[PDB]
DNA sequence: AGACGGCTGGCACGACTTTTGCCAGATCAGCCCTGG
DNA sequence: CCAGGGCTGATCGTGCAAAAGTCGTGCCAGCCGTCT
């Protein structure tokens, strides 16, 4: 990283023409997702951390 | 968005997620213990409702 | 004047510099709507 | 009078693995207990407008970036400034050093002089003396900022330049003979240095929340306070009637045995949890009984106690009480403390009595605080007036209490009147 | 300027606390099989 | 058809002690204040 184009790449957007819609496949959902949740706990009150 | 500060008490978007997560966890850990058909079907029905 | 986060600061900077030019970008509420729709089993995206 | 293998009983004992689990069940706090309890609840099947969209706040880093956006830097200068302001703490002093910043940029063209130029450019931002390498170049910026008309400015600059240790050790005499500066006319210059707002970046946002959870409650019913448990915080389990009413109906041996075993496990778990709650309540009541004086009168009027003293008052064991009194916070009108905080070491006083260590530590705190500022009271004199009170602790214990209290030594806190 | 007294802290030594790590068996009651 | 024997599972049980840890108090070294 040169730290001079990294900042400029943050503020960029696409042409975004012709928005579409369709049904979602489980493979598509797993492609969207970054991880899987397993517990109902939201925030710990002993350290106040995720 | 905590109310009293001590407890955040997330509502109306995290209660449903918590219900689904905990019920799915119980059903998943009950499915591999060779649980009776009535119990497993009843748990699946509650998962569907959630 | 609204949820275009990357555009509010740019417009303020241009106004202070004396330029009076706008960089429209894309509102944040539309991104929120796309995320909320994708939270249901409905694929939605923008093509090119 | 011999070496020989012998044998004679006077004791008894017995235990099972599930009993071991039940006895370790009471070693842990309630909030951490609920996780494991939910874990067992998940395994056993027959056991069982709002304000939103808050406002966005302006922290120090966001404010500094806002000010950078409206200042005329080049692209490289802007990248350097963004890195520098990213490496800024809440107090306002940058954490990593300048060569580390240069390495983070990782550009051959980028130089220490260029980074210094950019940093000094952003030093003049709204919180003065922000992003300073250390304390030496944070007070100096504000001294230079102040107009020359006010007196003692040159004196303050001379002290702050290279006499920082000389002022830190409170060695005013050596500071005088080093600076060749005026006698007792340096006091106003030192006060000018004092009134300089150290840690300037702190004041951008100071909101701190309330995070308190009570495990045991005590309330004063016109004398002899009675103790109650936290109704909301306490856990509870209820058997499931639907699944408890289908073990006999099922004609399959597998299902019947499954339901029977799970019923047994659930009932044992409920019994263990109830026993843990009862034991905790009894222990809390007994400790509050033995600590009635301290709640009324203050910390320095605390009687020393040991786990034996509280275990003899009940039928439990010392190990049992030690396991129960871990990570338990009881709430009292005076404040929130820990159940393990009450137990303390004892020291013998005059007249045969004993005084609790925390009581003597608090007494030392108030005695040291209520002292003349010109002549500090040392550890030996502290021992002397404690012996006059009749406590007679050693100077070593006085020093240990003073150090654990974070008060610097007497010769360190001496100051000009 | 040097020696004497004093102050403080690290390290050590009894004396006493507290923390964890143990891992079943026998005994009794109801039901089923069988003898009278 | 009624009484005796077998057998299986249901039920009972939150303390002992060993080792790590903590406590108070002394001994000694190094820096500092002050008079000669």
């Amino acid at each position: 990283k040169d730290l001079l184009k990294f900042l400029k790449a943050q503020t960029k957007t696409e042409e975004f023409d012709a928005i579409k819609i369709a049904l979602a496949s489980p493979d598509m959902i797993r492609s969207w997702s970054f991880g899987e949740v397993k517990k109902p706990e939201t925030i710990n009150y002993r350290t106040f951390k995720p | 968005v905590p109310l009293d500060g001590g407890r955040f008490a997330t509502s109306d978007l995290n209660d449903l997620y918590r219900r689904v997560i905990n019920r799915n966890n119980r059903l998943k850990r009950l499915l591999d213990l060779a649980a009776p058909d009535i119990i497993v079907r009843n748990e699946k029905r509650m998962l569907q409702e959630a | 004047k609204s949820d275009d986060v990357n555009g509010r600061t740019k417009m303020y900077k241009n106004i202070v510099d004396g330029n009076h030019q706008m960089e429209p970008g894309m509102p944040e509420s539309f991104n929120v709507l796309l995320k909320e729709i994708r939270s249901l089993g409905i694929n939605i995206e923008l093509e090119d | 009078m011999k070496q020989g293998l012998q044998l004679r009983l006077s004791q008894q004992l017995a235990m099972t693995p599930q009993l071991q689990q039940a006895i370790r069940l009471l070693q842990l706090s309630t909030l951490e207990l609920q996780q494991e309890l939910q874990q067992a609840l998940e395994s056993n099947p027959l056991l069982e407008l709002p304000v939103y969209q808050g406002e966005t706040t302006q922290t120090l880093q966001d404010y500094l970036m806002w000010q950078v956006e409206l200042t005329p830097f080049t692209d490289t200068d802007r990248a350097i400034a963004t890195s520098i302001v990213d490496a800024v703490d809440d107090t306002g002093y940058l954490t990593i050093q300048i060569e580390d910043i240069v390495d983070s940029i990782g550009d051959d063209e980028i130089g220490l002089e260029e980074v210094e130029a950019v940093l000094k450019r952003i030093q003049r931002f709204d919180p003065v003396g922000v992003a300073a390498k250390d304390l030496r170049d944070c007070l100096l910026i504000q001294l230079s900022q102040f107009a020359k008309e006010t007196p003692w400015l040159e004196e303050a600059r001379l002290i702050i330049s290279d006499h920082l240790d000389l002022l830190a050790n409170h060695d005013f005499r050596t500071l005088m003979r080093v600076t060749r500066l005026k006698e007792e006319v340096l006091k106003e210059a030192v006060n000018l240095i004092q009134s300089l707002d150290p840690r300037p970046g702190q004041s951008i946002q100071t909101s701190e929340p309330e995070y308190v959870i009570p495990d045991v409650l005590v309330r004063k019913v016109s004398g002899r306070w009675t103790v109650e448990l936290n109704a909301d915080s306490i856990p509870r389990l209820k058997i499931n009637q639907q699944y408890a009413a289908m073990g006999n109906s099922a004609r399959n041996d597998a299902d019947g045995q499954f339901i029977r075993s799970n019923l047994q496990e659930a009932r044992w778990l409920i019994k263990s949890l109830e026993s843990r709650n009862d034991t905790l309540l009894r222990v809390s009541r007994c400790i509050v009984e033995q600590q009635q004086a301290f709640f009324e009168q203050g910390e320095e009027y605390m009687k020393p106690m040991v786990l034996a003293d509280i275990a003899q008052a009940v039928e439990m064991h010392e190990s049992t009480i030690s396991r129960v009194t871990t990570q338990k916070y009881l709430h009292s009108p005076r404040g929130i403390f820990e159940l393990k905080y009450f137990f303390s070491s004892h020291v013998n006083t005059e007249g045969g009595g004993e005084a609790s260590s925390t009581a003597i530590r608090a007494l030392v705190k108030k005695l040291i605080a209520a002292e003349n500022p010109a002549k500090p009271l040392s550890d030996s004199k502290l021992t002397s007036m404690l012996s006059e009170q009749g406590i007679m602790v050693a100077r070593r214990t006085v020093a240990k209490y003073r150090e654990s209290l974070s008060i610097p030594p007497s010769n360190q806190r001496k100051q000009l009147v």
